[PDB]
DNA sequence: CATGTGGTCTAATTAGACCGCATG
DNA sequence: CATGTGGTCTAATTAGACCGCATG
């Protein structure tokens, strides 16, 4: 009857793609990763005990690989939005700089994807920020030949995430609705002994000015009664990772808080993840 | 192989340079010709997959980047990347084939790592048509294409660009057009 | 006719006895910490769930303070070593520096010792290294009026610890023993994809050159072919703490290997509780 | 208080320094008895209890940090920290009420922090007793006992520990004679 | 007007190299 | 002879202040 599914992943850093099919129960026959830090690779390798198989640099990839570690059922992908998004002014766009590896995405894509006579299933994503400007979405949206979907992770979490998808998945436009175990508010992801003073809590990048929240830059956490910082494992709680789930590697909070900030929202990714169990085999 | 009477006047879509001057002078197009065999657009970012499959069937798609200096708006990369998009949108069918032919020419805008990624998209190495007069080079194109139609060193080249920043050498790939004869229909 | 047990930890850092205690299964009515960084008390208060209550310095500590407190059924206690090793080449002795801290506890020993009329049973314990000068180690006798134990964790863990423990529990000097969950050997401690150099450890101290084994520094874990240190939650496993039970207050690795290097060995001091079982109340 | 007849001559255990020729000198011992009933060990490193206890009861225990000229092989915390050590082992039993005494004598040695820490551990404040000759302090020290026995700035006495870096008994004995009430005097 | 999957620069901040000698 | 609940010094390493403007 059903299969298990064969994953190709782009850009995969910590694994997110992964441990939701795995949250899901969507059983995985292959999981195909191209990442670079070694952190990421890391973080994968251990909390996955060594199930992925990474791949290296996307620009070295070729139509032989793909043919030959295929044949794939899935593709996600999201490229460096280094170059892309507003808030860096030395910003060089979708044609220079890490814009550019977002064409290695498209290049692959194509290549992994079935002919006009094979009607296997076949889906893919990608995601980017909203903050970019037009032009650099409109590209993105003629080369994938697909219109994005904008979804907040503030429905499901507890911080904003304005996140552009592009993609094929079933029901990408379908209404979001949080489920029991989302943790809405950041209370609800803070430690013992500490108050949040915020309700929701802005987008956070690889960045400690994103950690304190408005145009003043106020302290999002109080402890003992004085102000305090997010810590790392509340970030993981807001991302929706497990606990500690970015323990490796002896990392200091920069390196944390940085591969979190390149990341999505796990339950995002479960709500756009969702459909494949009635495709594939369930464990 | 086709004879010459079944041979039928190509359908070409020019992308960025307008070859039609120069094509009309090698007997694949008529002087006069409303129904207009080649298509040419400049700004194809609104371009979409149905808009060149409604322009219609097209036996050749032909890019280049702008010559040395004549830049606007746009870096060596886009061209590229634009090229390889609206090829993928024009090349038919697998499942009914037909002959086809594309080519991407570079007047030396394109640096080593843009060299890099061209040819991983095209998936083939360039080559380098010089254009040696008294035994000295004067300009230089590399062409990608997949028409199975003098050697100078790297060095020379890099030179050459650096000095010539301060101019189409339509006529060296020119010759690159002449194997599409025995395919397609030839105008006196 | 058990009942729960009243405990005062001075220099308590990372909380070990109450963690000891609780996973002996022993009800704990107050357990009183006295702790100055700041760090070790987030660890204390968010794994232990604010069960604790700390009183700040030693030296502010009153016989009034003991009274209103008390009466304590257990006094724990492991003054700094800084001035006391011999691994320090300015240290300043017993009666100088850091050395100083331990007659603070001799003093609320003999706070909360009872009366004689009292046969209430009174459990005691002090820690210390095994290097320090022989001087030290006579004085820390004669004011404590009892020889120490001398146990090392090797038999237990997977790295020396070669410490003194002055006392009067029961059965102090018999014969340590390794449960099932003690990890002997260092490859037991290692994550997925590491693998162990050495089977056991030299002693592991705040500074990191102890991770270095030998006189030649060579480092004890390979990984895809290269040597790396010991990461933050192997060191957990080392020591016997559960896994990312120093992950809190967005601490770095340094920091880590600090509070774990002046930390005790878990197992080691499951030996020790052990025994108090028999007289206080089970959960 | 008690009655004369029946005072007894007082045990005491003189620790670093010797309280001799100063006592015996207000009559609390006579000059022949070669015991002498006075305790006096000068290296309490290798002192048990049980030696404190072998030793006889003890009605006074007396220590002194040595002055300016001090053996120098201790820190001056060292002579605190064992007088409060050994005071420990020679005290009675809760049991066994009976007039029992100690003092502690520092000549400046100690600092403001081991001042602290003596205040502490001796659980009081100690009295700062000065020598004054021609309208001019020259000599002084800081005392903490319970015995029921001229005002100076810690600046002065600053100053003082400062410049005689280049033994006042006489201002201590007037502490101890509020304990003729207690035990014998001899003649 | 608030915002933002960031880069630069520089002041703290941290970590590795060096040193150290009393005891089984 | 090897080792060690370390301290110091200096070279990296990191992190906070600063800046930035296109889109709702
Ligand atoms: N040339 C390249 N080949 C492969 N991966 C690359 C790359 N350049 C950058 N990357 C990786 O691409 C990632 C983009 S950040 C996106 C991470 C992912 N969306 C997540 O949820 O984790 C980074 O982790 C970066 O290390
Ligand atoms: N004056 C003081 N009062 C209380 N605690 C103190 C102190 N000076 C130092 N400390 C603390 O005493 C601890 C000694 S290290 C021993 C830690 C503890 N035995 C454990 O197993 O975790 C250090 O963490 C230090 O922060």
């Amino acid at each position: 009857k059903r299969r298990p599914i064969r994953v190709l992943s782009l850009f995969d850093g910590i694994a997110t793609g992964y441990l939701v099919l795995k949250e899901l129960g969507i059983k995985v026959e292959k999981y195909i990763a191209s990442e670079v830090c070694a952190e990421s690779i890391a973080v994968g390798t251990v909390k996955h005990e060594g199930q992925i198989k990474y791949v290296d640099d996307i620009r070295n990839i070729t139509k032989e690989h793909i043919d030959e570690w295929g044949p794939f059922d899935l593709v996600i992908g999201g490229s460096p939005c280094n170059d892309l998004s507003c808030v860096n002014p030395v910003r060089k766009g979708l044609f220079e700089g890490t814009g550019r590896l977002f064409f290695e995405f498209y290049r692959l894509l194509n290549y992994s994807c079935p002919e006009e006579e094979d009607d296997r299933p076949f889906f893919w994503m990608f995601e980017n920020v909203v903050a970019m400007e037009v032009g650099d979405k409109r590209d993105i949206s003629r080369f994938l030949e697909c219109n994005p979907v904008m979804i907040d992770a503030i429905k499901v979490s507890a911080a904003h995430r304005a996140r552009y998808f592009w993609g094929n998945l079933p029901g990408m436009n379908r209404p979001v609705m949080a489920s029991k175990n989302d943790k809405l508010e950041l209370q609800d992801c803070l430690e013992f002994s500490r108050t949040a003073k915020l309700k929701k809590v802005q987008t956070i990048t690889t960045k400690s000015n994103s950690i304190r929240q408005g145009k003043n830059q106020l302290f999002p956490v109080v402890m003992n009664g004085k102000d305090d910082v997010l810590w790392c494992t509340e970030l993981e709680r807001i991302f929706g990772f497990p606990e500690h789930y970015t323990d490796v590697s002896n990392m200091g909070r920069g390196a944390r808080q940085k591969l979190l900030g390149r990341s999505w929202s796990v339950p995002v990714i479960r709500h756009l993840f969702a459909p494949l169990k009635d495709h594939f085999a369930c464990e | 192989t086709v004879p010459v009477w079944r041979r039928q006047p190509v359908r070409v879509l020019s992308l960025f340079e307008d070859i039609k001057k120069e094509l009309t002078s090698l007997g694949f197009l008529e002087s006069g010709s409303d129904p207009g065999q080649l298509k040419h657009v400049v700004d194809v970012t609104d371009t979409v997959r149905k808009d060149v499959e409604e322009w219609g069937p097209f036996d050749l798609v032909y890019g280049a980047t702008p010559p040395l200096g004549h830049t606007c708006d746009r870096p060596p990369s886009w061209y590229l990347f634009q090229f390889h998009r609206l090829l993928q949108y024009a090349r038919p069918k697998p499942g009914s084939p037909r002959p086809f032919f594309w080519m991407f020419v570079d007047n030396l805008v394109l640096n080593k790592e843009d060299l890099d990624v061209a040819s991983r998209f095209l998936e083939m190495e360039p080559v380098t048509i010089p254009d040696v007069h008294g035994g000295s080079l004067q300009n230089a194109v590399r062409v990608w294409s997949n028409i199975p139609a003098a050697l100078v060193s790297e060095e020379e080249l890099s030179l050459l660009a650096q000095n010539k920043q301060s101019k189409w050498p339509t006529k060296l790939v020119k010759n690159c057009f002449l194997p599409l004869r025995e395919y397609f229909k030839y105008f006196s």
